[PDB]
């Protein structure tokens, strides 16, 4: 929620020292953390890699990674999520003058 | 592929004169054609823009 | 296969995170595919002794386990004895009880003047003043260095003085833990052991290895060299020599 | 595998052999047949084997 | 007409055994000249005969 | 042979490309305000540019996203990016090349806030089609101020001469912060724990997240927060009090003096270690792959004995690896040779076949040099096609020419051009039927225009001299080879 | 249960930062006893008193 | 435990099948929310997955 980035990359310091896993999957990873509030961790598999054994391998890391956790992200919470996939199209919602 | 059907139908009447030889590559065509798509399903591809 | 295995047996710890105690659960149930022996065992050491054997440690925990376990095919780079070095404080009955200080007081001390916490921005949005600018707010609430860790104060005197926790205990980076030791050929040395996977090719991922530890061989400092005596593919290799030969 | 193409040499070797040894034969009782024409006659005879 | 396609073939894959970022792309396009090549060649001698 | 050096000079003049940039009615614009800044005024610019860009007569509809910085992936509140959609092209009457060039002409040079307009790419695979995308890490461990100081020698050097025109930089510890001090002996003094005087700073000028509350199904939060007017202010610290364990309440303005300090605002680490992200394109003539080349022998050069020039985005998947574009192409023409050997039943009749594709490159690499193109990989593409058309014709002459010159038995002259007298209709009629049919993509008024200007120029110019100037020398081959197998029979 | 997991025993508390990555702070009492029951002498908690 | 049968189905099952929808391979899927605090939410796959 709060936190300076220097704080919140002492929050990242922890799934970065996890996600160091893959059989036959990982390149390398990029973390971004951000004084707004929220951290991006990007990791990126090799190529020719199923997408679905990469993201439930990311994440059933992570699951044993949350007990070194400050209480205020354990109550907000930690998402995993596959995109690799195709971004297919857009929608813009909106009111116009009412 | 329409387009270059025509001209093979052009081109078949300028060179051979009859339109009995004009309908022949109008059934291989469509049906080489048609049973490459069989080809790009079965071996795996999708069609896409490349 | 051993990925269908793997999230066949998550699908069971899962399935009995139920019928389990509340202490294990907070912890967490960790499941890997890696394989029950060990691929191969690097050794490091100071070719003429300044590094000593707990610095090398450290050297290995900052520059060189974690790229070891990165590698194609490696599943497990731990190194023995879980000797780097942690900040530790060193209580003395004597003078605890000689300023009335039980165990519980430092425990509460140090968990609290250690600590970060959030703090937040300066003049976000649900504002009508207008705000020109819009400022975070650095908070550095961790103690860095032993110095600050011997300042953390316990009580304050009604004099105006405080207790320092230097006045009832000793404060030093040391070691996480020094349960165990290394040797290499009667030197001190630090043991890194690198386990496969469930099933990758151990010719290939401990050549990787080799590779990788001749990559971080140019960045080692003074007399810091290593030597791999034990590797059950090196055996392979020089049994298909011999095949080739035949 | 490496085990096996080393057991492999001398038994690859084998219907090689087998035919090229019953060409010799033919040549050393048939002066007269050709060795274009030899090999004809070779593989009437050992290729059932 | 037959070595054509074990000849055009001959050409079509080698280039699909790239696994850059940019043969990834050339993958598809061969390939697919690749299945054109062997299926209109089979149709070439059956039906259009 | 003169041709074949022709074909040498014409491919090493010719610009060395991968993909071509196209139309695809589509615009992104990157605004920024000046640092730190507020939301509200990128509000006011954001609703100001999103205003102009509707003014061009080739634009159709915009959007943008308030508040957050694509130069980042962070949610900066200082910064926008806009997403913007031209009209399609049967009614827009001008491209996106000119818009782009008097758009990021007329705001880049004026306003405040800095607002480059750029286009999406091609193909998502590339980051910038030409350029790179590398992290320099730091295993030492180092102040972020420093590492700033770092960075700056690679940058600024990079841009000098050398290979380079813009190489840029994405990390900045120029970011105004307020650094707040404590005063632990006060802090005690007072007799207070630090576990609640940030509690109460969390609940005041910061987002508190207590508890959710049940309405419409879902379970909102809620969330304690002093108004806004009360925390605006550089020090509205001085009216937050914290209940004391004696019981007095104590103003935070005593131990807690905030002050002005710079830091970064979006802190990065890859793989594991404190890095910072560089990106660019090199200059107009050089390649991508040797400007890749460049990045890394400077950075070689102006590092320190900690810093790993460590590779990502797409500059690290051309360096993975090396190794294969050749030993596919030389096995492909083994397998050629052997396809062929086979059917003509003698081995130095195949070479007469093979001599017959240099004429597909050669008039495929002559018309791409003329129009002014780069031989990209959708021209590559239809290279292999007409190498695949050509090789095929000459198959069937010297398929010909051997039936001529065996079965009907006459001689290596008369065969060798009875042969081509044969072929010589089939040849053409292919050629005005398959020339005329990829003839559309030479005038190509639409999307994708990238591939079928490059296609059809690479590959019209190379049917024309794949048959017509290449069944000239296919029977002059079959009789020099021929002549010469008869030959060896001395 | 936390005098003598910090005394006897190594106490967790929180972590601290140095050189880059995280490390633990450990609490465990200097006062060395070869024996175990001197040690409960000198080791004190105070009440709710 | 402690909270009404239709609380649960609201509070508990919800942010659960909203998330859980648009699955792979998923045909339809049942939560049963009874007062004792037990939320049993049973989802169904096509067959042969």
């Amino acid at each position: 929620t709060g936190a300076d980035a220097q704080t919140i990359a002492s929050t990242v310091a922890s799934p970065i020292e996890d996600a160091i896993n893959g059989a036959d999957n990982m390149i390398y990873m990029d973390s971004t953390s951000s004084s707004s509030g929220t951290m991006s961790l990007t990791v990126y598999f090799d190529i020719g890699t199923d997408p679905d054994q990469a993201t439930i391998d990311v994440n059933n890391r992570i699951s044993a990674a949350t007990a070194k956790m400050p209480d205020a992200v354990k109550k907000l919470g930690v998402t995993v999520r596959k995109t690799s996939s195709t971004t297919l199209a857009a929608i813009s919602m909106y009111s116009s003058d009412g | 592929f329409v387009e270059a059907l025509i001209l093979v139908i052009i081109v078949m009447y300028m060179f051979l004169k009859n339109f009995r030889a004009t309908l022949i590559p109008m059934i291989a065509v469509p049906v080489s054609l048609l049973g490459t798509f069989a080809g790009l399903y079965v071996l795996g591809f999708s069609i896409n823009l490349l | 296969d051993p990925d269908q295995a793997t999230i066949d047996v998550n699908n069971r710890i899962s399935a009995a995170t139920a019928k389990m105690p509340d202490a294990v659960k907070k912890l967490g149930v960790t499941v890997r595919k890696t394989s029950s022996t060990t691929l191969a065992a690097i050794s490091m050491y100071s070719s003429d002794g300044s590094m000593s054997a707990v610095d090398v440690y450290n050297y290995i925990t900052l520059n060189v386990l974690d790229e070891l376990k990165r590698v194609p095919g490696v599943g497990d780079a731990n190194a023995i004895g879980n000797r780097n070095y942690s900040l530790r404080i060193w209580l003395k009955p004597d003078l605890l009880n000689k300023f009335g200080i039980t165990a519980t007081d430092v425990i509460s001390a140090v968990n609290d003047q250690n600590a970060q916490y959030a703090t937040g921005k300066i003049g976000e949005e649900p504002v009508t003043q207008k705000s020109p600018y819009v400022y975070s707010i650095t908070m550095q609430g961790r103690l860095q260095n032993p110095s600050e860790f011997e300042n953390i104060i316990l009580r304050t005197n009604n004099d105006g003085s405080f207790l320092r926790l230097k006045d009832v205990a000793d404060v030093e980076i040391g070691s996480q833990q020094y349960s165990s030791q290394g040797r290499l050929n009667g030197n001190d040395a630090v043991p890194i052991m690198i386990n496969l996977q469930s099933g990758a090719n151990a010719l290939h991922t401990a050549e990787l290895v080799q590779a990788k530890m001749q990559e971080l061989s140019k960045n080692f400092p003074k007399g810091l060299t290593y030597k791999i005596p034990y590797d059950t593919t090196k055996f392979v290799i020089e049994s298909i020599k011999e095949v080739v030969k035949t | 595998t490496l085990f096996a193409l080393i057991l492999a040499i001398g038994i690859v070797v084998d219907d090689a052999i087998i035919v090229v040894e019953n060409i010799d034969r033919i040549l050393h009782e048939n002066e007269q047949i050709s060795v274009k024409d030899a090999a004809i006659q070779a593989m009437q005879e050992v290729s059932s084997p | 007409v037959i070595s054509i396609v074990l000849v055009l073939c001959a050409v079509f894959v080698p280039v699909s055994f790239i696994s850059g970022f940019v043969g990834e792309i050339q993958r598809q396009f061969a390939l697919t000249l690749a299945i054109s090549v062997t299926i209109s060649g089979f149709v070439a001698l059956t039906l259009t005969p | 042979c003169i041709m074949l050096g022709a074909i040498f000079y014409l491919y090493k003049a010719v610009p060395n490309s991968l993909v071509p940039e196209e139309d695809q009615g589509l615009m992104i614009s990157i605004i920024n305000l000046p640092s730190a800044s507020a939301l509200h005024r990128t509000i006011s610019e954001v609703d100001h540019i999103s205003q102009e860009v509707l003014k061009t007569n080739g634009v159709k509809d915009a959007m943008a996203m308030i508040g957050f910085d694509l130069f980042t992936s962070s949610l900066k509140e200082n910064a926008a990016a806009m997403f913007i959609g031209l009209q399609d092209w049967k009614d827009r009457n001008v491209s996106a090349d000119q818009i782009i060039a008097e758009l990021n002409k007329k705001f880049a040079f004026d306003r405040n806030a800095s607002s480059v307009f750029i286009g999406l790419p091609p193909i998502p695979g590339l980051s910038i089609t030409g350029g790179f995308e590398m992290y320099v890490q730091n295993k030492s461990g180092k102040s972020y101020d420093e590492i700033q100081k770092d960075v700056n020698k690679l940058v600024a050097a990079a841009n000098q001469r050398k290979e380079l025109s813009r190489v840029r930089t994405t990390l900045d510890t120029t970011f105004p912060q307020y650094k707040l001090i404590i005063d632990r002996d006060k802090l005690k003094h007072y007799n207070l724990n630090m576990q609640d005087v940030f509690n109460t700073m969390n609940a005041t000028i910061g987002t508190y997240y207590v508890n959710d509350f049940s309405m419409l199904g879902k379970n909102f939060q809620v969330n304690i927060r002093a108004k806004g007017d009360f925390r605006n202010t550089q020090d509205a610290l001085k009216n937050i009090f914290v209940r004391s364990n004696d019981g007095k309440m104590i103003p935070l303005d005593s131990f807690l003096t905030l002050q002005r300090s710079s830091g970064p605002d979006d802190v990065k680490r890859f793989n594991l270690f404190p890095a910072a992200q560089v990106q660019g394109q090199p200059a107009p003539g050089y390649t991508s792959g040797q400007a890749i080349e460049a990045i890394a022998q400077v950075a070689k050069e102006t590092l320190g004995d900690d810093y790993s020039i460590a590779w990502s985005g797409s500059a690290y998947q051309e360096v993975s690896s090396k190794g294969t574009a050749s030993y596919a192409f030389a096995l492909g023409m083994i397998f050629v040779f052997l396809i062929l050997a086979a059917q003509y039943e003698r081995w130095l009749i195949p070479l007469a076949v093979v001599t017959a594709v240099p004429f597909a490159v050669f008039g495929s690499f002559l018309l791409v040099y003329l129009r002014g193109f780069s031989n990209d990989i959708y021209f590559q593409t239809g290279l292999l096609l007409l190498i695949g058309l050509s090789a095929k014709n000459a198959i069937l002459i010297v398929e010909f020419a051997m039936e001529e010159r065996f079965k009907k038995g006459k001689g290596v002259f008369e065969a060798a051009v009875a042969a081509a007298k044969l072929r010589f209709r089939p040849i053409i009629m292919t050629s005005l039927a398959f020339t005329f049919g990829v003839l559309p993509m030479i005038f190509a008024t639409g999307a994708g225009s990238a591939s079928r200007h490059s296609l059809g120029t690479g590959l019209i110019g190379g049917m024309i001299a794949a048959s017509t100037l290449a069944i000239f020398f296919v029977p002059l081959f079959f009789y020099l080879l021929e002549n010469f197998n008869e030959w060896l029979d001395k």
